[PDB]
């Protein structure tokens, strides 16, 4: 249902800007956004991306400190 | 260009409609989970040296 | 000794047989109770905000359409017509 | 079922069930101490804030009337006792959850920080009070001064 | 050790990350990865009881 | 016509205003060099701040081209 | 062996989350070992104190 | 083959291995990889432009013309400033 | 009925924990007198009771504007906040619900010179913060709307792939605008939500209720 | 071994209310109150009356890839006011 | 007409007022700096009071707008 | 109407003083990050004395307002 | 004709934004001189400071020029 949606959605939104009366200049601003897109893909650091987002949050920017093993001994 | 629209109020009750699921969905589904996910951290890290000290008092082990 | 009738519902071990479901909240499992217990009493102003809003902009587009038809019956009355030629 | 259950009640629901178990007579100690054990241990600790002095003071009496005596549970429900708790009852009905609360908690014992609040909801209004219910309040308030081990002041806006 | 558990972790078989390791961004101390070859040496409960 | 000809005068009042959006840029990062050289081991930072402070009051030069755009082609 | 069960219950579900916390834990696996303290925050996110 | 697994890992090893900057040896006429990132985003927004150019190519643009004229056309419908004469003239020009 | 299961430590958590924990921290509470016990402990709660949820709110904000916003960024889609109504309506309904709120602290009815120039600047405020976010929106887009129109007009008359340089120095003059509009869009919606968290917490003050009573020493 | 088998095991799944959010967004754009953008309401005289072709009118009906900016798919009633 | 075309000259040289606002707002910014520059552990919150004044002085640049479209379309 | 064409030419000449206003309120707002990096420990105070300085100095950016209303509609 | 006549006068008029890049141009390498003045350790760069501040403001700079060929040829 969703990329059925999106493709659905494209099609729609594409046939829309053709029919627009600057219509050449709505189909090279999608390419100017693609290329972004594109350039989006090449440029970031995923990893230090995701390891900066896992410092956003206190529960991931630290281990779990807790119950430690000498208070919790049995015998 | 476009600038004023056919409704301005449908637009702007487009606006409220969809800021209103977007807190709906915040306090609904994602702050639980993020405080869920936050509060047990938080809650051992401030807890942990009361925890083991309680825990160690009561331990009759040593 | 401490038995499993001690910690029954209490301390649970992690699961060996199945992954359970999760436990909901209660603002997932009702809409009620998210409207009465948080939504209204801390959201009230968003929600009149809102309401002031699509008030506002109602009686703008009240005020635009009046203007339309007071230009219309200006056009009527004048015998022209009320709109220009389309391009087609 | 509350005795079976007790893990997964909620304060607030519990306050309701004690108040009708403390209407007509009706207790257990393996019920007192699993509603004390689920207010205290089961719930969170600031479940009394949010509760309502005049509940609260219920389920004091009600555990003052049993002679079931848990200092813990007397730590968490004296938790709610408030200036805000108290100013959200009305006259009458706060003399009688400051009279009700204040014989509970000198029955226990038990004198925590919080019954400054329950006291000086007495002592900022004394018109309204007679002579005997000032006489238990007065009373209240020196064990509480030698337990807190100091001076009952009244404190105005500063 | 955590960045071995990290990677094992569903965020890297994305797609995004399925070249990272987690060890490229904090690599893991020696105390860290000598408590792992400790531990991955007593996970045998009879080697556990026979050194205790 | 005399509209269009008033466009192309209003267009031409319209751009003027990015002479003082200009000299506010050229203003901030004459700053950005001056507080590089003060303290440069903060320097990447302060360059974040020129680039942040640099797009916003970009947005009013294109404020200014927004109205050359509804002067010109609305 | 008279209080075994509850402490080496509560180093055994400690030890599976502080290995599995924040890396691949479900949530279901978190309310399933604790019940009230997922009872408790979720008190604390009804009453509108998810920022206290 | 699956529809999709396949062409995720067709998709992968697209993306990840297959790179046009080390098989045409474009480290000796680049400084960066980073250079031909901005290059290539450039050179894409430029084929796109002119593809999309050449799938239409005929037609009188919308876009404001800077008082120039494509090959030989000069004063037909893709050379007029008016466009309901383009419009007009598009017809007589279609008619053959 | 069923709810999903969560994983712990997703990205999508861990990112919307710390927008909503730097939202939280644009009014923080006020530090009381006393020392925070179990005395202390319901005033504390009553003071966060009075308080507005402006930590929510702004989150709400800043994640339906920098939705709306990165829309506009995506190839085929057009930003809903570049029409009108929309980013305005959202302007007027922070500046309602900051009324509203102030309002409610003062008991529901509105209150030389002087005092017509501050109204003034204050209503202004309902005007601003729609139209900052709506025009800022139309900027880029208009902008790369003509910009690539003569970029089309190069070589539409020059011919297809020649003249390569006057075309590609518009092209990188375009590549430019587009990135400098994803930063405007991610920094619009920033400075909505900031300014919504100072208009909201002017009138987030409420006084301490605090102890009437203790007992010293 | 690891939870993630068991986190791929779950498909893709939408935000949980969001049939309610597309479906307030559409039912803003269809509970208009008013004609469908560039339509207006006539008569059921003139509408049986009225051929298909004369109904439509060529603003509301502009060409896909035009070659002439303003080309329009049908060309509406001939008969002219 | 005489009318819309004045129009389009009265809002050209109604949004010549961005160039001042443009001013200000770099001046600010490279403000923004040198006082980062000049004292970081207080930076986050000079960003605040920037972002503050930016406002503000971001109202002057919509009034200046509000009469171009009060030429333009009022 | 050529009075109806110059009220849009006088309103447009008349909001053209809003941009020194804005240049003059972000000097001021600059100088407002300069004097709370120098100082902080007065900063709040700073912080009012910006504002009181805003609110006076937007007085003028009203005036100038205020004629661009007398053109306008009076 | 009214409206080529126009279009030069447009053209100069919108050409008028290039004094205020200029000084905004030539304050900001003013301040890389000073800044290369007072530590010149870091002095290259604050070249390539100046170099990236030069070609931020120069956009402005080709912002107008656009504005002009958009009257001139357009
Ligand atoms: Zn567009």
């Amino acid at each position: 249902i969703a990329l059925f949606g999106a493709l659905s959605w494209i099609l729609y939104r594409a046939d829309g800007q053709s029919k627009a009366h600057e219509w050449i200049v709505d189909l090279n601003l999608n390419v100017l956004q693609a290329a972004w897109l594109i350039s989006f893909s090449s440029l970031i650091p995923f990893r230090a991306v995701y390891f900066a987002f896992r410092g956003m949050a206190p529960a991931t920017a630290s281990t779990l400190n807790g119950l430690k093993t000498f208070s919790s001994i049995s015998l | 260009m476009k600038l004023l629209p056919e409704s301005l109020q449908q637009e702007a009750a487009t606006a409220a409609v969809v800021a209103s699921w977007v807190l709906w969905h915040l306090d609904t589904q994602l702050l639980p989970t993020i405080m869920r996910e936050h509060k047990l951290h938080a809650c051992w890290a401030a807890a942990a040296k009361r925890y083991n000290e309680k825990l160690f008092k009561l331990n009759p082990s040593y | 000794v401490l038995g499993e009738v001690y910690l029954k519902d209490i301390l649970r071990t992690p699961p060996t047989g199945a992954i359970p479901a999760n436990v909901p909240h209660p603002f997932q499992t009702s809409f009620y109770t998210y409207a009465t217990k948080k939504l209204i009493p801390r959201h009230w102003y968003l929600l009149g905000g809102f309401t002031f809003t699509i008030t506002l902009y109602g009686i703008l587009d009240g005020l635009r359409d009046s203007g339309k038809k007071k230009a219309y019956d200006e056009a009527i009355h004048a015998g022209k017509t009320p709109y220009t030629a389309g391009g087609h | 079922n509350v005795s079976a259950n007790f893990t997964k009640f909620e304060t607030e629901q519990l306050l309701q069930i004690v108040a009708t178990f403390d209407a007509f007579n009706h207790s257990s100690v393996a019920f007192l101490d699993d509603v004390a054990d689920s207010i205290t241990y089961c719930n969170h600790y600031l479940a009394p804030v949010r509760a309502g002095a005049d509940e609260l003071a219920t389920l004091l009496t009600y555990y003052a009337k049993n002679g079931h005596e848990r200092a813990d549970l007397l730590a968490t429900v004296a938790r709610g006792f408030s200036e805000v708790s108290l100013g959200k009852l009305s006259a009458a009905q706060r003399k009688d959850t400051v009279l009700s609360a204040l014989k509970a908690f000198q029955t226990f014992g038990f004198y925590p920080e919080s019954i400054e609040a329950v006291i000086g909801a007495a002592l900022v209004s004394p018109a309204e009070y007679s002579a005997e219910e000032l006489k238990e309040v007065e009373a209240v308030k020196v064990a509480a001064e030698n337990a807190l081990g100091g001076e009952f002041v009244l404190i105005q806006e500063g | 050790t955590f960045a071995q558990r990290l990677n094992s972790s569903p965020a890297f078989s994305s797609f995004l990350l399925k070249r990272e390791k987690a060890e490229s961004e904090v690599p893991p101390s020696e105390l860290e990865l000598e408590a792992a070859q400790k531990a991955a040496e007593l996970e045998d409960p009879e080697v556990a009881l026979r050194t205790l | 016509s005399v509209l269009a000809a008033s466009k192309m005068v209003g267009a031409g009042c319209a751009t003027i205003a990015l002479a003082g959006v200009g000299a506010g840029l050229g203003v901030m990062f004459g700053s950005l060099i001056n507080g590089a050289a003060r303290n440069p081991n903060i320097a990447k930072q302060l360059v974040g701040y020129a680039l942040l402070g640099f797009a916003l009051t970009e947005s009013i030069a294109l404020f200014s081209l927004l109205v050359v755009f509804l002067i010109l082609f609305a | 062996e008279e209080e075994e069960l509850w402490l080496l219950t509560l180093t055994q579900q400690f030890k599976h989350i502080q290995k599995h916390f924040g890396i691949d834990l479900p949530h279901s696996v978190v309310a399933h070992m604790d019940p009230l303290l997922i009872k408790k925050i979720d008190w604390e996110t009804t009453n509108a104190l998810e920022d206290f | 083959m699956a529809v999709t697994s396949f062409l995720g890992k067709a998709f992968e090893k697209y993306f990840y291995d297959f790179s046009a900057y080390e098989q045409f040896g474009l480290n000796r006429f680049l400084s960066s990889k980073g250079q031909y990132v901005a290059l290539r985003h450039v050179g894409f927004v430029m084929v796109g432009v002119n593809v999309l150019l050449a799938a239409n190519f005929p037609f009188n643009p919308p876009f404001p013309t800077i008082g120039m004229c494509p090959a030989g056309w000069e004063g037909t419908w893709v050379c007029q400033a008016d466009k309901a004469k383009a419009l007009e003239m598009y017809k007589e020009w279609k008619k053959s | 009925s069923s709810v999903r299961d969560v994983k712990t430590g997703s990205l999508p958590t861990n990112f919307l924990t710390g927008v909503y924990r730097f939202w939280r921290s644009q009014n923080p509470a006020e530090k009381p007198h006393d020392p925070v016990n179990d005395r202390l402990l319901p005033a504390v709660v009553d003071a966060s009771d009075k308080r507005a949820s402006i930590g929510t709110w702004a989150t709400t904000f800043f994640c339906t504007i920098i939705s709306c916003n990165l829309l506009g960024l995506m190839p085929f889609n057009e930003a809903p906040t570049s029409g009108l109504g929309f980013a305005t309506g959202l302007g007027v309904s922070v500046w309602a619900t900051a009324t509203i709120l102030g309002l409610s602290k003062t008991g529901f009815k509105f209150p030389f010179i002087f005092v017509p120039l501050e109204t003034i600047s204050y209503t202004f405020r309902a005007v601003s913060l729609g139209v900052r976010l709506w025009v800022n929106m139309l900027a880029g887009h208009t902008l790369l709307h003509i910009l690539t129109g003569m970029a089309l007009a190069l070589p539409f008359s020059l011919g297809f792939f020649s003249m390569v340089p006057a075309t590609f120095g518009v092209c990188c003059l375009l590549s430019a605008l587009v990135g400098l509009e994803y930063l405007v869009a991610v920094l619009q919606s920033g400075v909505f939500s900031i300014l919504s968290t100072v208009y909201v917490g002017e009138f987030n003050h409420d006084k301490f209720i605090g102890p009437a009573a203790k007992i010293v020493k | 071994m690891s939870y993630s088998a068991y986190f791929a095991k779950a498909g893709f799944q939408f935000p949980a209310g969001l049939s309610a959010l597309v479906a307030g967004i559409v039912a803003l754009n269809v509970c208009t109150g008013r004609p469908t953008k560039g339509t207006k309401e006539i008569s059921n005289a003139e509408y049986n009356a009225t051929p298909i072709g004369y109904l439509q009118s060529p603003d509301q009906h502009p060409t896909a890839f035009p070659k002439v900016p303003g080309m329009k798919d049908v060309h509406g009633s001939p008969h002219h006011h």
